[PDB]
């Protein structure tokens, strides 16, 4: 009945941590593209 | 007067007359900057997707 | 006291170990999905990055036979 359970509390923590390694890369890849964005607009007010 | 000529260097290289090399700096202002602008144009139209 | 308040605490205590199991296999389902989604992520995220490379190669491109045009 406590013996498969630990696959259980195993199964959330790598899950979480790769939740947690997923929505970093989002996060990261969108600032950059919104850094890229206002590079952009920066450079189309030069013009 | 010739000392005044000989101890400045702007009067002496500004010595009147314009030769062809202020039509060159125009020729490379103009080219350089439109490449920049076509350049930028692609980048604005390439990046909005 | 302590002893209580741990052998109540158990995940699941009150719970039959059988909904344990559908919710696990469904776990492992949904996680199936989530590694699709994430691969198409990271492709199309090397998609845009390798649209990015192009467009960095077609700048300095044309700066370098700009520069050198004159």
């Amino acid at each position: 009945h406590q013996s498969r359970e630990s696959l259980i509390m195993l199964l959330e923590e790598q899950l979480e941590y790769k939740r947690g390694e997923i929505r970093e890369i989002e996060q990261v890849c969108k600032q950059v593209h919104d850094k890229l964005t206002s590079i952009q607009d920066t450079l189309r007010t030069g013009s | 007067c010739k000392s005044l000529i000989s101890e400045n260097e702007d009067t002496k290289d500004l010595l009147s007359k314009s030769p062809s090399e202020w039509q060159d700096i125009i020729h490379q202002r103009e080219q350089e900057l439109q490449i920049k602008r076509d350049v930028l144009d692609d980048l604005y139209r390439k990046l909005q997707r | 006291r302590q002893i209580n308040k741990l052998i109540d605490s158990l995940p699941g205590v009150d719970v039959s170990a059988e909904e344990q199991l559908r919710k696990i296999d469904m776990l492992q389902k949904k996680l199936v999905e989530v590694e699709d989604e994430k691969i198409e992520a990271i492709k199309k995220k090397e998609k845009l990055l390798r649209h990015v490379d192009s467009l960095i190669e077609d700048f300095v491109d044309g700066i370098a036979n700009s520069k050198k045009s004159t």
